[PDB]
C-alpha cells in the first residue's frame, strides 16, 4: 500500500490521527498528524509488533522488531523498527507529528500496516537509560492512545 | 469445523487451580486435547468452538484467561483480529486464522444488534477517520459483482450473513476459500445496518452492496500472533 493512517484513542483525554506516505518502493515514510490532549514535552512515540489490543499491550506484543536488536532512538542504528522516538506536545498539549523514516516502511519485512501505534505518558530516553527496561520500551511509561495502522486511499 | 490450537495465559500457582482449569474444558462439545502448563502460565485448547466460547469457560472457573495465539498445529500462516466498533451500540471481536494457503477459519463474537441478518463485509480500506464511511467500498481486487459466500462469482470481501439472537448476540464460525489472512491485513470488517440480499434482490445496491443498509460497526483487520510468538 502507498498510504496508511492511524486514528489513536484512549481512556484520558488524548486522541490523534497519524498519516503515512511512501512513494518510493522501501524508500522514506512521510509520518504526519496531531495528537492532543498529551502534557507538554516529549512523548515516546512506537509501533509495536502486532495490533491485537484485545488485552491492551498484552496483544500487542514487545516493540515491532523483525531484526532483534536492543531499543534505541530513531536515527541510533542499534534500533527496533517500532522505534519512533518522542513526539513534542505544547503548552496546549498538541504535538505536531512530522517525521520521515526509512527504517519503516509500508511493505516488506519492515511493513507497519496491521500494526498498534502507541503514544506514551513519559519521554522515551532512547536505549541511553543505564538499566535493562531501557533497552526494552525505553522507560516511556503507560500507554496514553493507540490505534491499528491500517490502509488508506 | 476444522480444529484450531488456542493458546491462553491462566494465570495458575497452586496444583488445585490447574485441577480447576482442566476440568472445565475436559469433557466439552466440541474440545479435543487440552495441555496445561504450570511452568509456563499456558493452556493450550484444540477446538472447534469459537475462542469467545472457550474464554468464558476458563473465566467463569474464579482465575482470568487472555488469549495470547492462534494457529493449526505445526508452521503459521497468519492469523489476525478485527475488534469491531463505534458510534452505535454494536461491539466484536472476530478473528481470522489462515488454517492452508487456500483456506482461511473466521470467527467471531459480536453483540448490540437488532435481532436478524446482518451482512457482514471486508472493505478495502483501514481508515476509521471517518468511522466506517471513510472505510470505502466491499474488497474486491478481482473485479467481480456483489454476491454471497456460495457464490464463486463474489467480492473477495464478501461474507454473507450473520444471525443475531433475541439478546443480540451474533456467533458464527465459518471458513472462506477465497478470503487470505495476509490479503487483508491493514483493511477493515465492516457489519451493516440489515440483511445481505446475496446480489439476488433486484435493486439497484445488489449487485454492488448487497443492499444491507447502513454500516454500523467497523475495525481494522490487525496482525495478531500465532502460536508461541509473543512470550
Ligand atoms: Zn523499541
Ligand atoms: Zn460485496
Amino acid at each position: 500500500a502507498t498510504k496508511a493512517v492511524c486514528v489513536l484513542k484512549g481512556d484520558g483525554p488524548v486522541q490523534g490521527i497519524i498519516n503515512f506516505e511512501q512513494k518510493e518502493s522501501n524508500g522514506p515514510v512521510k509520518v504526519w498528524g496531531s495528537i492532543k490532549g498529551l502534557t507538554e514535552g516529549l512523548h515516546g512515540f512506537h509501533v509495536h509488533e502486532f495490533g491485537d489490543n484485545t488485552a491492551g499491550a498484552t496483544s500487542a506484543g514487545p516493540h515491532f522488531n523483525p531484526l532483534s536488536r536492543k531499543h534505541g532512538g530513531p536515527k541510533d542504528e542499534e534500533r527496533h523498527v517500532g522505534d519512533l522516538g518522542n513526539v513534542t506536545a505544547d503548552k496546549d498539549g498538541v504535538a505536531d507529528v512530522s517525521i520521515e523514516d526509512s527504517v519503516i516502511s509500508l511493505s516488506g519485512d519492515h511493513c507497519i500496516i496491521g500494526r498498534t501505534l502507541v503514544v506514551h505518558e513519559k519521554a522515551d530516553d532512547l536505549g541511553k537509560g543505564g538499566n535493562e527496561e531501557s533497552t526494552k520500551t525505553g522507560n516511556a511509561g503507560s500507554r496514553l492512545a493507540a490505534g491499528v495502522i491500517g490502509i488508506a486511499q | 469445523g476444522t480444529l484450531a490450537t488456542l493458546e491462553f495465559a491462566v494465570q495458575m500457582t497452586a496444583q488445585s487451580a490447574v485441577d480447576a482449569v482442566r476440568k472445565s474444558l475436559q469433557g466439552v462439545a466440541g474440545v479435543q486435547d487440552v495441555e496445561v502448563h504450570l511452568e509456563d502460565q499456558m493452556v493450550l485448547v484444540h477446538t472447534t468452538l469459537p475462542s469467545q466460547e472457550v474464554q468464558a469457560l476458563l473465566e467463569g472457573t474464579g482465575r482470568q484467561a487472555v488469549l495470547k495465539g492462534m494457529g493449526s498445529g505445526q508452521q503459521n500462516l497468519g492469523a489476525a483480529v478485527a475488534i469491531l466498533g463505534g458510534p452505535g451500540t454494536v461491539q466484536g471481536v472476530v478473528r481470522f486464522l489462515q488454517l492452508t494457503p487456500e483456506r482461511c477459519l473466521i470467527e467471531g463474537t459480536i453483540d448490540g444488534l437488532e435481532p436478524g441478518l446482518h451482512g457482514l463485509h471486508v472493505h478495502q480500506y483501514g481508515d476509521l477517520t471517518n468511522n466506517c464511511n471513510s472505510c470505502g467500498n466491499h474488497f474486491n481486487p478481482d473485479g467481480a459483482s456483489h454476491g454471497g459466500p456460495q457464490d464463486s462469482d463474489r467480492h473477495r470481501g464478501d461474507l454473507g450473513n450473520v444471525r443475531a439472537d433475541a439478546d443480540g448476540r451474533a456467533i458464527f464460525r465459518m471458513e472462506d476459500e477465497q478470503l487470505k489472512v495476509w490479503d487483508v491485513i491493514g483493511r477493515s470488517l465492516i457489519i451493516d445496518e440489515g440483511e445481505d440480499d446475496l446480489g439476488r434482490g433486484g435493486h439497484p445496491l445488489s449487485k454492488i452492496t448487497g443492499n444491507s443498509g447502513e454500516r454500523l460497526a467497523c475495525g481494522i483487520i490487525a496482525r495478531s500472533a500465532g502460536l508461541f510468538q509473543n512470550p
